[PDB]
């Protein structure tokens, strides 16, 4: 935990398909 | 008034905003940042793999709301979303067993598949940056073994419980490679998906794509996302003897405590606090006690399904608000 | 002028199948009755029906 | 470009602006309630109100009035960037607290 | 207002001649045919 | 004569306020509706003798 | 009961009712063309535009209605005789017509 | 027969005026209410004094070796293959008849379905007088529709009148969402107390995890489950402070909150939808037939006759029993009307 | 890449497994059953997980 | 029939607890209360989705057609 | 009816239409008539419409009016503790209408310390949502429940409860929104007046306004009932028992 995810990871899924 | 909103007997008061400008003569309260960011606050109070306790400070309701919302209905999550069967001799029927794997939440990172489009022929739409494969082949035999007579059907049969974990990821193309350091199993391997007697033989294939919670709950990443108003309990007046002890065992266990000496009850933690206003029904603290909730205090907790983690769910739901916005500003208005 | 006005507009109109609504006004009532005389409890009068 | 999302009613709108109503498609009470929030907290608003006309249609009509320091479009422009930045802010606190802990 | 499922409209129709007036929409329907909603079931020529 | 004494009054005021001011009405209630449907109520105002059911 | 009674009043009404229609010289006959009455009511009133307790008109909310709608501050009120003069300039053509 | 669902006893939407139930979508989704319906279909290939017999013989292929659509799930020896799915047309019963009851004509079993089934069972056995008999066991899962009707063990029945989603559901505290929302309006005049106890005593029950007994002159007393709803934190009354969904700002009225033992009727809308265009009609009359298994026409009585001689629309008399039902054109002498 | 998609009788008591020869008769061959089911299809079914 | 994956009113799963229920309820007993709380279905919906549910398939499964 | 095409299986219709229909919503089921011809189209708009028979021909009361929730959320919204801040003011009015409507904003009956709008102005609002709107009603009325002022004397609006309807140019200055003023069988109704000044159109307008607002409103407030609604006071008890 307390380790940020979205900095280091790109957020493909969130785009409108 | 002012901020707090009013937990009376047979009512709730004050729940709206009033901080804009035109509440009053004083027009105050217009937006600007660097207001919202020095009074906005966030508050941690746990955080776990799969559930997030954090307090929103100083936020509107529309928007904390709108954030609950998206967690719940619009961050994207893999499910199983069409079941191949090649053989299902179970009592269970194709569709209920179709629908309980789709159920079944997948320990796999959104981020790492495409949307699928759907103006594709289903023999190119499926591809591997769209789509996970989860095989499931599982066949019952009476157990080679002599216990005693009709014991439970464990040491009895031989697979005679499927279970989610028997789901067996199943890399197509490059998934042999990206997905080579996080094989995606299922959140809850313990899942009771079938229960299914010798000779009977479930034999299968699920493809899992990133979905919407608001098209269908199985697509939902969050058990629960959810708020509540931070409770305020006001003691107008010292309540001590055995008075305070009526009026202590109103509230949960650890809400409100006596003082040792002074005799007086104190609130101890109104975050413990459900609002049951049990006090309100007793005539005697009528005068000596007011119940509110902080309007503008959000206490989150978010419990994951189990694909992310509760706090990349929470930021993603800010993202989707942040970025619906920004689509929108940049659309051109059509007359 | 308003009160002129309204009692033209108030005027039957010709073609008007009033038969008929006076039919359906004076039966549809009929339905919501009951076919047994009900009284208030203590009025002790003669059951006319 | 997407000239399918929003649409300006025109049979809903003032003349030389001040007053519209905006068709905005695929958006619901999540957007429509922190829009309405962020554009009433702007001062020369006068009327901020958006409604789902049937739930059977993914669409929502959000109505400006203003005064005449504005029109509807810079008043709807103006709270969607201040949507932006209260997400920005949200989102600088969040990250800020989950780094420390 | 009566709210009309779209799979009873799809089967119940409305007789409508084409007039100098309509006659686009009715093409445009035609097209449509009788499986996609806003089209048309039946027809009936002028001379047939 | 008339034993309306001996009947159950209640507290309505008959649609005819206007002409008299009647807040009482004898009443007697039966469930002339279906199951699924609730009881209907049948009033007489006793300040005018005028009879209404309120369903 | 009701439910089996339901649909026997309205028809044996109807059967008698059917084809009694007001004429356009305002007298309501059967298809024969026989009178049933020489004027509907004795009024000729259809009672489903009678705003009153079947009366056509309701005095008390017309008056409040015309007083509201043609209210003006800087306006002179009429004597009660003008008043009355305004009455009967415009009721007496209509009065002497019949 | 039923289902406890989380019920919300309060107005909302607007879509659950006269008795009509707001339902969750993602209780929906997740199985809650989530029935299926099971059909037999029974043919006999009877024998017949020439010797001869119905035969089951069929499944024939287009040239690329697969079936045709008609014949999409019949299986080798043409009765339907189990599993397979059966759309509307298609056969899953190839019976075929002999001409001279040496050559057959087809008399197949014909699925005719708005919905799709799935075949779950074919049966093949023989009767007491040896014969053969064919059955077939047509599936179809039912999702709770617009519709449905659904009711809660006191009279309170009531159809699906609208599908809503979970995020524009009242909340608590906990985040829970009632799967079924239900009118006040239909307690005061119906006065169902014992739904209300129902509600405390499941909530108390659920709580503290013992089933309840709401026996007739008995069951278990309100004041015991007030404890236990106090003493696990919530009111007395099982009236809990939610949240709006679409606002999300505190309801200010205490909601009423708890389980209710919901049953899910018979009656789908699936198998009341109707409509007639054009279609079967009796010869004797030339007339719509009268069933929605025929695909009849509704009947317009006397009783709406009447009500449209009421409203004076002569045109519309004519059309609707006349035009729409059955205009013959005649011919008629003038000097003899016959 | 991409990716594409993915007569027996039972005895009804003795799930014995049956194959109907041309006309030869609607009885088990272990018990005398004459009562049968089809096996279910060899082939492909596919359902929405919903 | 079988115990459902989700709580339908939260989305929680509890098709991974009903064994773990059994067993508690069966090896060193609880109660029914006490047990549904080890296993952390805290709220009501997803505590009734366990202490109502009818192991229907067991009764099913004695009906076994392919023995 | 005009015919709207929708995606579910159901005929949907306003509940404000469910009295001349006797229809409840529990499994009833309802026959639909196309007229194929153009004067029966015609005749069965105009003489069977709906905005043409808010009347019944029986004795002239309207009979498409509130129904239950719409009569209990407007008596909510026009009590006389209702009150509203200039954005939940505007809300209201947004849901009143499908946010397509414009609205003259009146000045607020409170002006200190807060602005805040009375209920009985977001009503004034939907009869007369702005200038443009030629709808201006006069009504005075009673509601059912109406308790006499303190005195013999005074006049009716100043009743002990919110008795009274005054209506005065569309804005209404006393008394709550009823049963009695926007249902059924009563000639002093608010849509009754609509209708009988300003014709079926206007009518017709307010009641879907109406409808909008309190099906958005109601959810959005909360009512319910409970067993604490029908659990008698402990007096109650003794008084009962001795009685
Ligand atoms: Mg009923
Ligand atoms: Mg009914
Ligand atoms: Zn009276
Ligand atoms: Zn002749
Ligand atoms: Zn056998
Ligand atoms: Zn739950």
């Amino acid at each position: 935990v307390s380790r940020d995810t979205w900095n280091t990871k790109n957020m493909r899924s969130l785009e409108p398909p | 008034m002012s901020n707090i909103v009013g937990i009376e007997y047979n009512r709730v008061t004050n729940t709206t905003s009033t901080d804009f400008p035109g509440f009053s003569k004083d027009a105050e309260n217009e937006w600007n940042v660097e207001k919202f960011k020095k009074d906005f606050e966030v508050n941690i109070s746990s955080l776990d793999a799969r559930e997030a306790n954090f307090d929103l400070i100083n936020i509107d309701t529309s928007i904390a709301n709108a954030f609950r919302r998206i967690m719940i209905s619009e961050v994207p999550s893999v499910a199983a979303e069409y079941v191949y069967f090649f053989n299902n001799t179970s009592v269970i029927q194709d569709e209920v067993l179709a629908h309980r794997i789709g159920l079944v939440p997948l320990k796999v990172d959104p981020d790492m598949l495409t949307w699928v489009d759907s103006n594709l022929p289903d023999d190119e739409k499926f591809t591997d940056e769209n789509t996970i494969v989860l095989s499931l082949n599982v066949k019952c035999t009476r157990n080679p073994d002599a216990p005693k007579g009709s014991t439970d059907p464990k040491e009895l049969y031989n697979n005679a419980h499927v279970y989610a974990r028997d789901l067996k990821f199943e890399p197509q193309g490059r998934q042999s490679t990206t997905f080579a350091d996080c094989p995606v199993v299922p959140a809850d391997p313990d899942i009771l998906l079938a229960k299914l007697r010798p000779g009977q033989e479930i034999s299968l294939k699920a493809h899992c794509i990133l979905g919407i919670g608001g098209d269908h709950a199985k697509f939902s990443p969050v058990s629960t996302a959810s708020y509540r108003l931070l409770p305020q309990i006001n003691i107008l007046q010292p309540i001590k003897g055995e008075s305070a002890r009526r009026f202590q065992k109103c509230f949960p266990p650890g809400v409100i405590g006596i003082d040792e000496g002074s005799d007086e009850a104190y609130v101890k933690d109104a975050r413990k606090d459900t609002v049951s206003r049990e006090v309100l029904r007793y005539e005697e603290f009528a005068d000596k006690v007011k119940l509110g909730r902080v309007r503008n205090h959000f206490i989150f907790n978010v419990e994951s399904a189990g694909a992310m983690t509760p706090e990349e769910i929470f930021f993603k739901s800010v993202r989707i608000l942040k970025n619906k916005a920004e689509y929108l500003k940049n659309c051109p208005i059509t007359q | 002028e308003i009160a002129l006005f309204k009692y033209r507009k108030a005027r039957l109109e010709p073609g008007t199948a009033i038969g008929a609504i006076g039919a359906q006004s004076i039966g549809e009532p009929g339905t919501q009755m009951t076919l047994k005389t009900f009284h208030f409890a203590g009025v002790a009068s003669m059951n006319v029906t | 470009p997407d000239r399918e999302k929003i649409k300006l009613l025109t049979q809903a709108t003032s003349e030389d602006g001040t007053s519209a109503s905006f068709q905005i498609v695929e958006e619901d009470h999540t957007l429509g309630n922190a829009l309405r929030y962020v554009i009433m907290k702007n001062p020369d608003v006068e009327f901020c109100g958006y409604s789902i006309p049937h739930p059977s249609e993914n669409l929502l009509n959000i109505r400006i009035q203003t005064y005449g320091e504005t029109t509807a479009v810079d008043a709807l422009q103006k709270g969607l960037k201040d949507l932006m930045d209260l997400c920005d802010v949200v989102e600088s606190k969040f990250t800020e607290k989950i780094k420390s802990m | 207002e009566v709210a009309v499922p779209d799979r009873v409209a799809k089967v119940l129709t409305y007789p409508e001649k084409v007039t100098r007036y309509n006659r686009h929409k009715l093409q445009e329907l035609i097209v449509n045919g009788p499986n996609v909603h806003p089209g048309a079931n039946y027809l009936l020529k002028r001379n047939e | 004569g008339g034993g309306w004494d001996n009947v159950d009054q209640t507290k309505t005021q008959c649609p005819n306020y206007d002409t008299c001011g009647g807040e009482s009405a004898y009443f007697f209630q039966l469930q002339i509706r279906s199951a699924d449907e609730p009881m209907t109520t049948f009033y007489k105002c006793v300040n005018c003798g005028h009879r209404w059911k309120e369903n | 009961v009701k439910t089996a009674e339901t649909g026997y009043m309205s028809r044996r009404l109807m059967k008698s009712l059917e084809d009694l229609s007001c004429q356009y010289d305002n007298t309501v006959r059967t298809s024969a063309n026989g009178i049933v009455q020489f004027t509907y009511g004795g009024d000729g009133l259809d009672p489903l535009e009678m705003e009153g307790n079947a009366q056509p008109v309701n005095f008390n909310r017309s008056w409040d209605h015309a007083y509201n709608i043609t209210f003006n501050n800087q306006d002179k009120g009429l004597l009660p005789y003008a008043i009355m003069e305004t009455a009967n300039e415009i009721l007496g053509p209509l009065e002497e017509r019949l | 027969a039923g289902q406890n669902a989380t019920v919300a006893v309060m107005s909302y939407s607007g879509y659950d005026i006269e008795d009509a139930l707001v339902l969750n979508k993602s209780s929906i989704d997740r199985g809650f209410g989530r029935c299926e319906t099971r059909r037999k279909t029974t043919t006999v290939l009877k024998r017949y004094a020439n010797h001869t017999q119905d035969i089951i013989g069929g499944m024939r292929v287009d040239e690329n070796g697969d079936p045709i659509w008609q014949h999409q799930s019949l299986g080798p020896d043409g009765l339907g293959e189990v599993g397979m799915k059966v759309q509307s047309g298609q056969i899953y019963i190839n019976k075929s008849v002999p001409t001279n009851s040496t050559q057959y004509r087809e008399a197949p079993v014909i699925y005719r379905g708005p919905e799709p089934s799935h075949i779950d069972q074919v049966m093949m056995s023989v009767s007491d007088n040896d014969q053969a008999l064919i059955k077939v066991l047509l599936r179809q899962n039912r999702r709770p529709e617009l519709g449905d009707k659904f009711s809660s063990r006191h009279g309170q029945k009531g159809v699906c009148g609208i599908i809503v989603k979970q995020e524009d559901m009242p909340f608590n505290d906990q985040g829970i969402v009632p799967d079924i929302i239900m009118n006040p309006h239909g307690f005061p005049s119906r006065m169902t107390v014992g739904k209300m106890i129902e509600l405390i005593s499941g909530k108390a029950g659920v709580l503290n995890g013992t089933l309840e007994y709401g026996t007739c002159f008995g069951g278990s007393k309100l004041e015991d489950m007030s404890k236990i709803l106090v003493d696990q934190g919530f009111n007395y009354s099982g009236k809990d402070m939610l949240y709006s969904g679409i606002t999300g700002e505190c309801l200010q009225a205490y909601i009423f909150f708890g389980p209710i033992y919901y049953q899910k009727l018979k009656h789908m809308v699936l198998d009341k939808m109707h409509a007639r265009a054009r279609g079967p009609r009796a010869v004797l009359t030339r007339q719509p037939t009268e069933g929605r298994s025929r695909d009849g026409g509704l009947r317009l009585g006397e009783m709406e006759r009447d009500c449209v001689i009421a409203y004076g629309a002569s045109q519309l008399l004519l059309e609707r029993l006349m035009i729409s039902s059955d205009a013959f054109e005649v011919d008629v002498c003038d000097k003899c009307g016959l | 890449x991409x990716x594409x998609x993915x007569l027996k009788y039972i005895c009804a008591e003795c799930s014995s497994k049956l194959s109907l020869s041309r006309t030869d008769a609607v009885r088990c061959k272990d018990c005398g059953h004459r009562i049968l089911l089809k096996a279910r299809t060899k082939r492909l079914v596919q359902f929405e997980a919903r | 029939m079988i115990v459902p994956v989700r709580c339908f009113s939260c989305g929680k799963v509890v098709g991974d607890k009903w064994e773990s229920y059994l067993n508690l309820l069966q090896e060193d007993e609880l109660d029914e209360g006490t047990a549904l709380s080890r296993l952390g279905l805290k709220r009501y919906c997803c505590r009734r989705m366990i202490l109502t549910h009818v192991d229907l398939i067991e009764k099913f499964l004695r009906y076994n057609p392919l023995e | 009816h005009y015919a709207k095409i929708r995606p579910w299986r159901t005929f949907r219709l306003n509940e404000c239409v469910c009295t001349p229909y006797n229809a409840d919503f529990d499994g009833d089921e309802m026959n639909l008539h196309v007229p194929q011809t153009e004067e029966a189209r015609a005749e069965a708009i105009n003489l069977m419409g709906v905005k043409n028979n808010l009347l019944t021909p029986k004795s002239g009361e309207p009979i498409i009016a509130a129904t239950q929730d719409f009569i209990t959320g407007s008596y909510l919204i026009s009590h006389k503790d209702s009150f509203y801040d200039r954005a939940t003011l505007t809300q209201l009015l947004s849901m009143m209408s499908d946010g397509i409507e414009h609205f003259d904003i009146p000045p607020p009956a409170i002006m200190k310390p807060y602005y805040l709008w009375t209920g009985k102005q977001v009503f004034s609002l939907l009869i007369k949502p702005n200038h443009n709107s030629p709808v201006v009603i006069n009504l005075d009325a009673k509601n059912k429940v109406f308790v006499p002022p303190k005195s013999k004397s005074l006049p009716n609006e100043m009743s002990q409860n919110d008795g009274f309807v005054i209506i005065r140019g569309s804005q209404i200055l006393s008394g709550v929104m009823d049963k009695s003023v926007l249902g059924d069988g009563k000639k002093h109704s608010v849509f009754y007046t609509i209708l009988r000044d300003y014709g079926p159109q206007e009518a017709a307008n307010a009641m879907n306004r109406m409808a909008k607002l309190c099906a958005r409103f109601l959810g959005n407030r909360g009512f319910s009932i409970g067993i604490n609604d029908v659990t008698p006071a402990d007096d109650l008890k003794q008084k009962k028992e001795e009685l």
